[PDB]
RNA sequence: GGGAGAAGGCACGCUGAUAUGUAGGUGAGGUCCCUCGCGGAUGGAGCUGAAAUCAGUCGAAGAUACCAGCUGGCUGCAACUGUUUAUUAAAAACACAGCACUGUGCAAACACGAAAGUGGACGUAUACGGUGUGACGCCUGCCCGGUGCCGGAAGGUUAAU
RNA sequence: UUAGCUAGUAGGUGGGGUAACGGCUCACCUAGGCGACGAUCCCUAGCUGGUCUGAGAGGAUGACCAGCCACACUGGAACUGAGACACGGUCCAGACUCCUACGGGAGGCAGCAGUGGGGAAUAUUGCACAAUGGGCGCAAGCCUGAUGCAGCCAUGCCGCGUGUAUGAAGAAGGCCUUCGGGUUGUAAAGUACUUUCAGCGGGGAGGAAGGGAGUAAAGUUAAUACCUUUGCUCAUUGACGUUACCCGCAGAAGAAGCACCGGCUAACUCCGUGCCAGCAGCCGCGGUAAUACGGAGGGUGCAAGCGUUAAUCGGAAUUACUGGGCGUAAAGCGCACGCAGGCGGUUUGUUAAGUCAGAUGUGAAAUCCCCGGGCUCAACCUGGGAACUGCAUCUGAUACUGGCAAGCUUGAGUCUCGUAGAGGGGGGUAGAAUUCCAGGUGUAGCGGUGAAAUGCGUAGAGAUCUGGAGGAAUACCGGUGGCGAAGGCGGCCCCCUGGACGAAGACUGACGCUCAGGUGCGAAAGCGUGGGGAGCAAACAGGAUUAGAUACCCUGGUAGUCCACGCCGUAAACGAUGUCGACUUGGAGGUUGUGCCCUUGAGGCGUGGCUUCCGGAGCUAACGCGUUAAGUCGACCGCCUGGGGA
RNA sequence: GAGGGCGCUUACCACUUUGUGAUUCAUGACUGGGGUGAAGUCGUAACAAGGUAACCGUAGGGGAACCUGCGGUUGGAUCA
């Protein structure tokens, strides 16, 4: 039983990485659609795109710098039966600054950078290094 | 290993046993002598390691183990256990610490005169 | 299923209230209906009538007389009810349901019968007789050397004729 | 390895009672209340701010102090009093102690000191109310074993000193010595210098603020009387106190010990025994030198302390929430169903519980941390800040989880046409073969073994033929072929029936996954009853081998293996790999279905299910897994924490 | 006289007493198993194809390791 679509977008995201794979298309979600606008806000993607009207698919690109992937390690934070919830003051911070934390909250879901800015907590999502 | 699992079964402890059980949290303990003895340890080695059944005066009788070169312990005599096992003894947990009572220091001793109550030479 | 009425303990007289007799039971007369009588719905008039609560009261004693279990623990035997020496032994003695063996194909075995015949049985191998043990749980381990029983007539002996 | 507890107990009606609400209690009514989110029961335990360890998370813990609670020889009770069922107030009961003239009476130091007893271990029968309070009093004034201090203890923390510049004949002596030298060693002697701290003789702040005796102004008041307030100078009050502190005396005096030296771990050389003495925290040492025991030299470390013992934590990621595993080191229940529970595809609307931001109250004081100050300095004290990571309330957000509502099929399921299969249950029938029964031929052997023998034969054994009886399973098919959740299923036919897969469709609409407790199935062996029993075959007998053989070799041979109905839920029940969803290079096959092309031949291209062998990335300690993963993740359950004991 | 004291009684009630259960501790003739050891006695069961392949569940038997039958595994070596 598919119980989680963002660790399935993980994984099928972090898999075509491994097989140099160059667009992994999958269902889409509206939150799978906010997390790739943070991918490409980032830069940690190439792009990403919405195709499809009773049943929307989401076509990633993957992006390769000189033979090695962007992305190092992709990796799920709140995953179903342990939610993890940290204030402004605690917001983690991945890799020194080098990698994401995105975190989700009132304000839409920008990225834990931007939330630390405005001052804000919310909800880790994803760790994307 | 889920959370679930650790939420419904704690994930617990495991208490361990002390090696002194006649000591009850106590540095030493006052007793009187009742067998004194001497006995082989275990193989490869091989001696006559001078050893005392004694009964503490909480009610534990025990056998400790006299060190140092000469001693003057013999039935009904007042010696102070003190915790502290002997490899090479099956059986033996404490020792007799000198200076006590009864059983006085080693003679002919002047190094480590501490752990065997010798009094400084003048 | 039982031990078990285990052991042990509490109240029991009388009077007055609940209720001038209660809960309950029986059951009048007067409306009703009949395809009308020994009838069918209401009715509690009358009679009978527990059990308990509260208070008071008298005696040393209120299941006050008669009648009317002493109790527990260990242990051998027999499972148990029962039966047994009329008239000194009622028991561990017999029987018992159950179990095992054996014989028995019906004109059955067996028994009473000189015999007829009968019982078994107006039954038919889940039926009947005999012999051992004797509810139930764990089981019935070795031996045919000897005496019985069953199967054989290859050989030896063997009556009457 | 504690699954039921409670009859004033749940609630209600009415009355009585405390300062009030209250089964706080009685009198009636309704049988409820608590409990797998742990009721009830057992053991232990004062709680907290705090304390120690740890980077944190956590673990242990409640010394001093502070707040709360409970208790005054033990149990019960009540009175006064605002405030108690009251440490030095009351009564009785039980024990102890002590007077009695035998009728009778007195006491409760887990208060401050101290005594006896216990223990490894706890300190004086000290001064003062001078300061702070408390109690009483108009005030003076009285009491305080609170308190302010005094004495002992290295019990804990910190500071100081126990000298110093030198000083080579590298004095002397000691130690070993390759006997030429080295070590102690600038160490010591000697010289110059200082006198901290201790002793002596003196000065000597400060904690002391008030109070009484007098004089004035104001406030009153008929009244400067009397009183209060405001001031004013004088006479006054200290346990500490040989006060802190400073000054001069003279001399280096009056002051350093403890543990270790093979690795962990900082430090090596000789002598003495000789698995003896002995060391020991682990590895381990002592059997003529073990740098490991004892002695010496030397060095190492700490220092008025040094080591051991007692207890906690880190390391121990060795209970892992941070931060682990289950194919083989310990770890997938034998399998399936399923309750509670956990999680949950996709779109929108509503709310704001979880979440987030701000503010308020609070989180006592003490304590940690930061910035500063005072004792000569630190320990110590102190001011402010921060922190107390927590809770409640109010105001705003719906991206996410959850509550509600309205939609979708991509998850799940149904119908329609077909396909394969030892899937399950029940009943029949064919055949080979084995074993018996009877008969016909038939003559000296048969069977068996590494070798024989027990065993079967002239009473006709073994061989063959004929006829008949009985039980089991179905030679070839037959394959890493097929089915089944697992266990497991194989001649053929008949009847019932479960499950699985495929082209093209239609349909409900999250109805989905897992699942402690529970339910069902479940190899063989085993047990009970009723049957049957050909062959095989535990136990058992005999023969054989062996030094011995209660066994492997052989001949018999009962239970059992065959059937029906009942009990257990045991296997290396294995793929030593739990159930479900998605993704990840490839090759060579087996089985089953379907689509298309000219199917002239299992010609060619595709497309789903199951299954088999290699093999890339990746993983793993490695064997090995490798699209059916042991590659990366998601949801859940079960299990593991050294080997024995077990 | 009201009302209050002494006495008496009733209700609650401590000490104490009777019977029967539950749990824990110590002891107890005797008895089963397990772990430690020194030149103790018997056998060779497992490790090779351990010389009868091992191992598991079950039942029986034996001084003992073990043996046998039934069902499963290769965590057995050779090999048509
Ligand atoms: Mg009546
Ligand atoms: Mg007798
Ligand atoms: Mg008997
Ligand atoms: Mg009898
Ligand atoms: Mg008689
Ligand atoms: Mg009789
Ligand atoms: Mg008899
Ligand atoms: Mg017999
Ligand atoms: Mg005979
Ligand atoms: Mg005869
Ligand atoms: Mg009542
Ligand atoms: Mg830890
Ligand atoms: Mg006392
Ligand atoms: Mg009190
Ligand atoms: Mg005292
Ligand atoms: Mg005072
Ligand atoms: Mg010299
Ligand atoms: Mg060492
Ligand atoms: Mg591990
Ligand atoms: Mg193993
Ligand atoms: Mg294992
Ligand atoms: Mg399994
Ligand atoms: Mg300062
Ligand atoms: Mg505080
Ligand atoms: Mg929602
Ligand atoms: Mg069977
Ligand atoms: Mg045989
Ligand atoms: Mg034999
Ligand atoms: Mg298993
Ligand atoms: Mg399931
Ligand atoms: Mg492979
Ligand atoms: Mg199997």
């Amino acid at each position: 039983s598919m119980q989680d679509p963002i660790a399935d977008m993980l994984t099928r995201i972090r898999n075509g990485q491994a097989a140099n794979k160059a667009a992994v298309t999958m269902p889409s979600s509206k939150l799978k659609v906010a997390i790739a606008n943070v991918l490409k806000e980032e830069g940690f993607i190439e792009d990403f795109k919405v195709e499809g009207d009773t049943k929307p698919e989401l076509e990633l690109t993957l992006k390769y710098f000189q033979g090695k992937a962007v992305v190092e390690s992709i990796q799920r934070v709140s995953r179903p039966g342990l939610r993890i919830y940290k204030r402004k003051d605690e917001l983690p911070k991945v890799m020194a600054g080098l990698g994401i934390a995105v975190v989700s909250t009132s304000k839409g879901v920008m990225t834990d950078r931007a939330a630390r800015q405005a001052g804000l907590g919310g909800e880790i999502i994803c760790y994307v290094a | 290993a889920t959370v679930n699992q650790l939420v419904r079964k704690p994930r617990a402890r495991k208490v361990a046993k002390s090696n002194v059980p006649a000591l009850e949290a106590c540095p030493q303990k006052r007793g009187v002598c009742t067998r004194v003895y001497t006995t082989t340890p275990k193989k490869p080695n091989s001696a006559l390691r001078k050893v005392c059944r004694v009964r503490l005066t909480n009610g534990f009788e025990v056998t400790s183990y006299i060190g140092g070169e000469g001693h003057n312990l013999q039935e009904h005599s007042v010696i102070l256990i003190r915790g502290g096992r002997v490899k090479d003894l099956p059986g033996v947990r404490y020792h007799t610490v000198r200076g006590a009572l009864d059983c006085s220091g080693v003679k002919d001793r002047k190094q480590a005169r501490s752990k065997y109550g010798v009094k400084r030479p003048k």
